[PDB]
């Protein structure tokens, strides 16, 4: 508390004029501003720039790029087993007991699994005891790794920490501990880093033209031309021979040998990072329909059966994924409710596909067939009056 | 389950009998005391249910800072401390050089037992005593050591005109359930009215913090001088020759504690014990005006606690009563085996040991007794603004497994099961027993007090500093009877202790019990 | 894994198996004990096993000051520091400046006297009880003074004070620290006590000793100059205690109050001893703790061990055996069935013990109901005060000797003993030990241990000084404790003859001779 205070007055005196008046801005509008920073990359770029909040909410993201740690902090907070997709209680506020089998349950929902962290979050540095707000059964202790953002400030009477968190986690350990008689759920956890872009589109095409540009002339004279076939047109024809189950039901050696050739040049350039991207699916690609009732996510019934169809499962496309770095909302697809999140581990094959001078894919990346992402997270947001989810998948190799 | 004051404890645990295991909550299902847990019962209004800084779930679960008595353990009994000074040394000088010394020995309860008026049978439902005068552990009277009675005054060549010094040496003791932090007495000295001079101290020339039970100096080692004192450096205590030609007669000087102050310890989160913003001083002055006052002197140590009952005439406050024998069961550490409460291994009981009551409860108590036909005053209700002395005896037989008289008591035989408590005695022939000076201390007080029933004429025979028989004819139930006599100096003869009955009576429960110091 | 306090250690590794290496924290499995590597035994309700201001992981981490003796990085063991004063050198001058009438005389300061001085042996020890009980126990606070050169002579022929004036008294005085703990901000208070009065208190302040006081060490360093006290002022005495002195009594130095503070690692470097101080943890320690004082012929050495309640469900706290706990709270090599100092065997048959009432009562108790009838398997209960106390000379017929005679009729060649061999006795044995290797003036108790698998086969003992004695020692087929008083007195004496007579068929064992106290020389 008192270091924390030390280095709140200590970064105060440094910080400008927009950026604290950024600072009260989310002091009185601390929720808000949080849910807004949650999910306010799936909007348009206009709508971003048109939305009040953003000013502060980039006033409140530079300072916290600009003040990072000198050394790893382990680091608490509080908050739903909702949020980790145990969506249900622990332990009421009336309980006091966590028992060995919801722990069990606990630890067989949470494990082997990378969660997402983004937006602005407060957190406290020392293990929160009797004196403490105690609003959840669930802490998270978290071993914040070096130069991440560190925002310790003064609000009235009382210190806090916020972040912007940014990154995924794997939650190493989970230990039953019990405060005031309570018990509490005590998470020993790792951040583990991925590159994400969002809103943050021309840096990524920067990115993927320079990890892309000599691909072309890496690959052979048969691959080259079925990507460009690919990017002139074949895209609609082989993803249509690959989802109707095409070597087994109408088997075509010509698209077989296309295909493969597609194959072989993902693998010639496997990607050098774990990366994020966003992809606007449609209902036809969850087995539904634009005229599906369970389509219409404006009811809450509607993203909960969702949400027990789809977290926690492996979900297969067996065609080529064309998806991309933007998170934003687009006029193609403003009317899919759908935008899933992915999650690839370095070195699975892929390419950055708007390299290709004469292209008009957008910021586009191409993922291999068949293959299989671990659905780990939705939610939802509002898009204008529209409930849209965000679904958090990671692929599987 | 609902909680009402902020304590984090179910109401429904604390209307009925809870304790704590595991470090939570669970109801008392009266099987838990053979494990060795015990029961407290918490108000729900305040989180605190005593007065003390430490709350409900921290006191009743131990979560105290750790030096206090373990008696304090329930929300129920309080923990703050109770100082005390006294001298165990005299020195008179004339110089600004002839000197006389001598040694003084401290009773902390002595002049509660100065006023109390005992009665040969009580004839009532009471059993007991009432003393005119309630004195606490925090004042004590002293006597001077043996001098063979010479007169103070052919030491010093001391006229009318002149005036001697006080030198002594004190000792700082506690008797209660805390320790107390920057130790500030602002003692005083006063003798029969007139004060002489208070005495002041300060932190950090006298211990900084005093534990209860240990002294300041130590138990077994040498007591504080008042010539090593910043105050009382170039000047002492001036005395005129009336005050010391008044002394010549019977008298003693008496000490008193005055007003303290200091901190009291605390937990922290970064850090383990900070004294610094903590004070009692605003603490004492709620505790003193809600509770009840228990004293009890063994004749070793004193001990005193303060428990908590409810005032009869409100509704408006629902802290739970208690009976005496619950009170002194959860005040002290009397464990009930029997039925019959020990402390350690003194009885305790109505039937036992010897009880004194001020003026005010004893009218307030003897009106509740009519209306309980057990006529025990172990199950009267205590309220608040009750102050008892419990006196234990030297020497207490009950012809069961107590006994500690240092000579056998002659023709006792205990093959009897009507006895009050246990077997009793038969005075078919008659019991005596010689007791020497050796085994008593010189100029004293005493009485003897027992229980007799006859389903016959008894006397009795003291041999003592003034001889006493008497007679008493005994009920077929139980009739406490008690005799006062007084002892004098070591050198001298015996005490002979005479019972002669009828063949056909029952005595029990016979003890001797130390009440005052006669003069010279 | 369970976590419940404010450490890394969880409950399942804060109790029966507990290991820190290399900054983290493993059970124990009885491989790597020689590694370096102990099992300890903590709480897992709290995060201080006792009262000290460090946590059980930094104490047996090392991340602590480095000052504390690494018997203390147990959690088992307080830390806990003790200032005393030892006196060297006393000189009697008239005068209240500093010519004058001056007598000097060269003193030694015993620490455990007073709480030895009123023991007595019994010839025949009762029940398992092999120990005696104190009359007062006392810590090594007390300090009593024998004088050495002191011929036939009263202090008043060197004074020759008449009436109303005295001389002023001065000393040579020397300030140790024995514990495990340092202290730094030096302001002790020492009183010198005559038998009731209080002659004067002597405060040290800071400049005199400077700013640290390490555990084991002396102001005086080793062998450095006496300080005298002159630098605050002279003391003065009268003539009445001159003659009280001059007959049997001695003055005794007690220590009173002693301020100080620790030292804390920081954040970034050295320790910080500001916002610390030695005057609020010390009735916290005192409280649980139990108080193993030992005492060899030459140091001293007090150790504070937390101790457990039994009259209570609720609490967890360790328990230990007598002889463990001494095994913990000193340091000493698990010898087949023995305990090892750096040379030092100690036993409950090869040490003497000292307990006050309350815990030779309760001991007495704990025998009834023990069925191997030993003292150091015994529950440790919270509030013990026992005092061991090494012996001067101490035989086993084994590997140890220190005797400087030799005996007569030795045969080790048996091994029927209370520890390995025994011997065997024939006629008599003779020791005839020289008297510079005993001190003038003292009280000395032989003890010995004696089996005699006959019906009535007795020895005779006789022990010859200048209080001599004949005594009848009865073995009976077990072994006895027995021990026989005598006196030493002053050095232009003889030696000290042993001499028993036994039976050709009684054994011996454990044979030591130890000192108690001084006696009072006529003066
Ligand atoms: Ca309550
Ligand atoms: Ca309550
Ligand atoms: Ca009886
Ligand atoms: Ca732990
Ligand atoms: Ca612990
Ligand atoms: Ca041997």
């Amino acid at each position: 508390k008192e270091w924390e205070r030390k280095e709140a007055e200590r970064i105060e005196q440094k910080l400008e004029r927009s950026e604290k008046e950024a600072l009260e801005s989310y002091k009185k509008d601390s929720v808000e501003i949080s849910k807004y920073s949650q999910t306010r990359n799936y909007f348009y770029d206009y709508q971003i720039e048109a939305n009040s909040r953003e000013k502060e909410y980039k006033e409140l993201r530079n300072a916290i790029s600009k003040n990072k740690i000198d050394k790893p902090m382990y680091v608490y907070y509080f908050e739903s087993p909702e949020k980790f997709a145990f969506n249900k209680v622990i332990r009421t506020e009336n309980q006091n007991e966590i028992s060995l089998e919801k722990f069990n349950e606990f630890k067989e929902t949470i494990q082997n699994k990378l969660f997402k962290q983004d937006g602005f979050k407060d957190i406290s540095l020392y293990e929160p005891g009797k004196g403490d707000e105690k609003p959840t059964p669930l802490l998270m202790h978290l071993k914040l790794p070096r130069n991440t953002g560190m925002l310790p400030y003064t609000n009235t009477n009382n210190v806090s920490t916020l972040i912007e968190q940014g990154y995924s986690i794997k939650i190493d350990k989970i230990v039953r501990i019990v405060i005031d008689g309570k018990h509490y759920i005590k998470a020993e956890a790792s951040v583990v880093s991925s590159l994400d872009f969002k809103d943050d589109v021309s840096k990524g095409d920067s990115w993927g033209k320079a990890n892309y540009n000599d691909w072309s002339n890496k690959l052979t004279p048969n691959e080259l031309a079925d990507v460009n076939d690919y990017m002139r047109g074949g895209y609609t024809a082989i993803n249509n021979y690959l989802i109707s189950n095409g070597p087994v039901n109408n088997p075509n050696p010509e698209l077989d040998s296309k295909i493969t050739n597609i194959e072989n040049a993902l693998k010639r350039e496997p990607i050098p990072t774990n990366l994020t991207v966003y992809r606007r699916s449609g209902p036809q690609e969850f087995g539904l329909t634009l005229t599906s009732p369970e389509y219409d996510f404006n009811k809450l019934e509607n993203i909960d059966a969702f949400k027990s169809k789809w977290e926690g499962q492996a979900l297969s496309y067996p065609n080529f994924i064309s998806t991309s770095i933007g998170s934003v909302n687009m006029s193609a697809f403003a009317k899919r409710k759908i935008v899933l999140r992915i999650t690839i581990p370095k070195g699975s094959p892929g390419a950055y596909l708007s390299a290709i001078p004469g292209y008009a894919g957008e910021y586009e990346v191409l993922l291999n067939h068949g293959s299989k992402f671990k659905i780990n997270k939705i939610d939802s947001y509002k898009d204008g009056t529209i409930t849209k989810l965000i679904v958090d998948a990671t692929l599987i190799p | 389950d609902l909680d009402t004051d902020n304590d984090n404890i179910p109401d429904s645990y604390e209307r009925n009998g809870y304790t704590i295991k595991d470090l939570i909550a669970v109801k008392w299902e009266d099987s838990f005391a053979e494990q060795g847990y015990k029961k407290y019962v918490s108000n729900y209004l305040e989180s605190n249910t005593a007065g003390d800084p430490y709350t409900d779930y921290e006191k009743a679960s131990g979560s105290f800072d750790k030096a206090i008595k373990t008696e304090a353990r329930d929300p129920l009994v309080a923990a703050y401390p109770i100082v005390g000074v006294g001298m165990e040394k005299l020195i008179i000088s004339t110089n600004e050089g002839k000197t006389v010394s001598r040694a003084t020995t401290n009773s902390k309860t002595e002049s509660n037992t100065a006023g109390v008026s005992v009665n040969v049978g009580y004839q009532n439902g009471f059993t007991a005593n009432v003393t005119t005068n309630y004195s606490h552990t925090t004042d004590n009277s002293t006597a001077v050591q043996d001098s063979n009675g010479e007169s103070w005054n052919t030491g010093l060549s001391i006229n009318k005109g002149e005036s001697a010094y006080i030198n002594a040496n004190v000792r700082y003791y506690n008797t209660g359930t805390a320790p107390m932090y920057k130790v500030t007495p602002t003692t005083n000295l006063v003798l029969d009215g007139d004060t002489l001079s208070t005495i002041k101290a300060q932190e950090n020339q006298i211990g900084n913090n005093l534990s209860p039970g240990d002294t300041y100096p130590k138990k077994g080692l040498s007591p504080l001088a008042l010539n090593t004192m910043d105050q009382f450096s170039s000047r002492l205590i001036p005395i005129n020759y009336d005050q010391l030609k008044k002394l010549d007669a019977g008298k003693q000087i008496k000490l008193e504690t005055t007003q303290v102050s200091g901190n009291f310890g605390t937990k922290n989160s970064s850090g383990q014990i900070v004294t610094e913003g903590n004070s009692w001083s605003d603490y004492i002055s709620q505790i003193d005006s809600i509770s009840a006052s228990i004293i009890l002197d063994t004749e070793n140590e004193s001990y005193e606690r303060r428990v908590t009952a409810k005032n009869l005439q409100d509704p408006e406050d629902k802290t739970p009563e208690l009976t005496i024998g619950e009170a002194i069961e959860k005040a002290f550490g009397a464990t009930k085996k029997d039925g019959l409460l020990y402390f350690n291994d003194i009885p305790i009981d109505e039937s036992c040991v010897e009880l004194i009551f001020d003026d005010n409860t004893a009218n307030k108590i003897k009106d509740s007794l009519k209306t309980l036909s057990d006529k025990k005053i172990y199950n009267v209700k205590l309220e608040r603004g009750m102050n008892i002395l419990i006196k234990t005896p030297t020497y207490f037989t009950n012809f069961d497994d107590y006994n500690n008289y240092p000579s056998t008591w002659s023709n006792v035989n205990t093959t009897n099961q009507d006895g009050l408590q246990g077997s009793a005695n038969k005075l078919n022939g008659e019991t005596k027993i010689k007791i020497p000076m050796s085994e008593l201390k010189p100029y004293k007080r005493y009485v003897f007090s027992g229980y007799s029933k006859d389903p016959n004429s008894i006397i009795v025979k003291i041999k003592a500093k003034e001889e006493k028989t008497d007679y008493l004819v005994p009920e077929q139930g139980y009739t406490k009877f008690s005799y006062e006599f007084e002892t004098t100096e070591k050198d001298s003869s015996n005490i002979e202790i005479t019972l002669i009955g009828s063949g056909t009576t029952y005595l029990d429960n016979l003890s001797i019990t130390e009440l005052n110091s006669t003069p010279e």
